[PDB]
């Protein structure tokens, strides 16, 4: 009812600002609560570090909802998502 | 006597023998995870250019120890693809990445936003990026890379 | 892991291993595939064939490659003195290296043939 | 003031591509117009089939198409700035992308700024 | 010293084989552990069995 | 308050070297030297006495804070010779010609007393 169909989805296939520092913030938050981590890591060691390098491979496994005016809301998977 | 250009036969190169000839050549980067791997490791390319009124046709090679029996081919090289490591140069010219770099023009391709290595970030190279999703910037970064390989070459006096 | 052991062999990533170990080997292969003495038919159809040739040319000793079915990464050298002779069949591994036969080491399949025949005749 | 600098975009594309010298062009002025036309219509500002969302959409970017046309015109490119193919749709994809990295973030609190 | 108690232990009113097959029991559960699998992120790397 | 203490201009920590050295790949035969506990009383006096050697093409040296007493180096020499040999004969060389001066100036006060 209130979700809108992926064949009809009108919002920007762009990353915003807002929602890049938003999924990094949770992804470096889940990933010191002990997430698994879905890239290799060479040497790095800070959570944000490696939410911004699984976000720059597209691996991120969060998927952002946004919502319309009017109540309805669109759903777009970060690794669809596209990033600058 | 054609220059040669050596790439890195190590599988995370963005730049390798199956897809070499369409970007450096045609100016078109396709992702070399996707293209099926090459069977020969020597490969010739035509270059356009406004500094020489002819095209240069130059030798691409994967792997030296079969193609660098001899020392006089090392004059030859114009340009070295290196992926950030050590063990590519166990059986070089020069075994320590340092002096092969002041010695040779080394590049580094590494997509837009990721981190360079540590290593190469020690090294005198290039480096020069891909973008993961506009394809027009293919052309711009060939041009670059094509600027810094015809200055050597012009530098070399090559007659052609 | 940082370091990674093929037997012998030492490597400090995948792609250090693959390059050094495994496109050495996948050329051996096809040198020994590209050679004049190889046959990748069934073992049964090899010892036919060097039976049939054995006896065709009872002149000359015979000696042919095959591939190790059951033991993959290896080879069967099949060689016949003469058609009175029984068939000795012995193993080959492709090493990056080279061909490891009798404990000896080849850098290429005509060496491998050269150390064969001058086994032969040290045994003989 | 209006998005993406137009001048920036010719310079940097004559310096990257050694756009001097007195060799010809290879550009074709068919290839010319309608890459034009085509990139006067990849301007999203809005998105959806809707005809009232063309509608606004042609409305929202009519001044900056008027500083596109008015910038890559045939005589001006042939003559003036002498771009080559390559340069051509080098400057095409960077219009583009500057254009759709100008845009306003939905989340903007304006009322505030 | 584990078995502190003095309980009597004499078969005929003790059952030590129960008592010792419940032990073995206990012990193969303490025995029993969890495994999982193996993830690596490489291009050439495929989650597969050997036939597969 | 949080005023350092006055000693740590000059006095060395146990696990801090006194001099650190390490090579610069950008060009050849080039190192970075890292002074401890040092200010532009050394440095100068090195720079200017390296600077009028002809083996030696680059040598500056820089003083990253005020507040932190250690200074940076970076020297570089021909082919020929390493650099360190440089700073040593350097180092030597400074301390012949303050012999020499020292050596002078008792010899006119003497004279003079």
């Amino acid at each position: 009812e209130l979700a809108i169909l992926k064949e009809e989805r009108t919002t920007t296939p762009y990353l915003t600002k807002y929602e890049r520092a938003r999924i990094l913030g949770t992804r470096a938050l889940q990933i010191s609560m002990n997430a698994p981590v879905l890239v290799d890591i060479e040497g790095e060691t800070d959570p944000l570090q490696i939410a911004m390098k699984e976000l720059s491979q597209r691996k991120i496994p969060l998927v952002i909802r946004r919502y319309l005016p009017d109540g309805s809301y669109e759903d777009w998977g970060c690794d669809e998502l596209i990033v600058d | 006597k054609e220059p040669i250009i050596v790439l890195s036969p190590a599988a995370s190169s963005l730049v390798r023998m199956s897809n070499v000839k369409e970007f450096l050549q045609e100016g078109k980067f396709l992702d070399p995870s996707k293209e099926p791997a090459s069977s020969s490791n020597l490969l010739a390319i035509q270059r356009k250019s406004s500094r020489f009124k002819t095209p240069i046709k130059l030798l691409v090679v994967d792997n030296v120890e079969k193609l660098f029996t001899k020392s006089e081919y090392w004059d030859r090289v114009v340009a070295i693809v290196t992926t950030g490591k050590d063990w590519q140069f166990k059986n070089y010219k020069y075994k320590d990445p340092q002096i092969l770099f002041q010695k040779f023009n080394g590049f580094y391709f590494k997509y837009k936003g990721d981190a360079v290595p540590a290593s190469v970030k020690s090294w005198n190279v290039k480096v020069l990026d891909i973008d993961r999703v506009e394809r027009f910037s293919d052309r711009q970064v060939v041009e670059q890379f094509w600027d810094t390989v015809e200055n050597t070459l012009v530098a070399k006096r090559y007659k052609s | 892991g940082r370091v990674l052991l093929v037997g012998k062999y030492r490597y400090h990533d995948l792609d250090e291993l693959l390059v050094e170990y495994v496109n050495n080997v996948a050329n051996k292969v096809e040198l020994m595939v590209s050679h004049d003495k190889f046959m990748s038919d069934s073992l049964d159809y090899v010892k036919e064939w060097l039976e049939r040739y054995s006896k065709a040319n009872g002149n000359r000793s015979h000696y042919i490659f095959t591939f190790n079915r059951k033991a993959p990464g290896w080879f069967f050298l099949l060689f016949k003195l003469n058609p009175t002779s029984e068939i000795k069949i012995w193993n080959v591994k492709a090493l990056p290296d080279g061909y490891l036969l009798a404990n000896n080491v080849y850098p290429d399949t005509n060496s491998l043939c050269n150390g064969f025949k001058t086994l032969m005749s040290s045994r003989r | 003031p209006l998005p993406v600098n137009l001048r920036r975009i010719i310079q940097n594309a004559q310096q990257i591509f050694h756009l001097d010298r007195a060799k010809a062009s290879d550009l074709t002025i068919p290839e010319i117009i309608h890459g034009v036309r085509d990139l006067c219509k990849k301007l999203f500002v809005l998105r959806g089939e809707n005809e009232l969302i063309k509608e606004a959409q042609q409305n929202a970017t009519s001044l900056f198409q008027c500083l596109v046309r008015a910038r890559l015109a045939t005589r001006r490119i042939l003559e003036e700035f002498r771009l080559n193919r390559d340069a051509f749709e080098w400057v095409l994809g960077t219009i583009e992308a500057q254009f759709q990295r100008s845009l306003v973030h939905p989340g903007e609190m304006v009322g505030v700024i | 010293q584990v078995a502190g108690l003095n309980v009597n232990r004499n078969p005929k009113f003790w059952d030590i084989e129960s008592e010792n097959r419940d032990r073995q029991e206990e012990i193969d559960k303490q025995r029993e552990e969890s495994r999982e699998s193996r993830v690596i992120k490489h291009p050439f790397f495929h989650n597969m069995k050997s036939k597969e | 308050m949080n005023a350092p203490d006055r000693f740590e201009l000059f006095i060395l920590p146990d696990d801090v070297p006194k001099l650190k050295i390490t090579p610069d790949s950008r060009v050849p035969n080039c190192i970075i030297i890292k002074f401890e506990r040092e200010d532009h009383t050394l440095a100068n006096l090195l720079r200017e006495e390296l600077a009028l050697y002809p083996d030696v093409t680059f040598v500056a040296y820089k003083v990253e804070h005020p507040l932190f007493a250690n200074f940076v180096m970076r020297l570089q020499t021909e082919e020929g010779t390493r650099p360190k040999q440089a700073l040593e004969r350097a180092c030597a060389s400074i301390i012949n010609k303050l012999k020499t001066l020292d050596h002078k100036f008792n010899e006119e006060w003497n004279i003079k007393n």
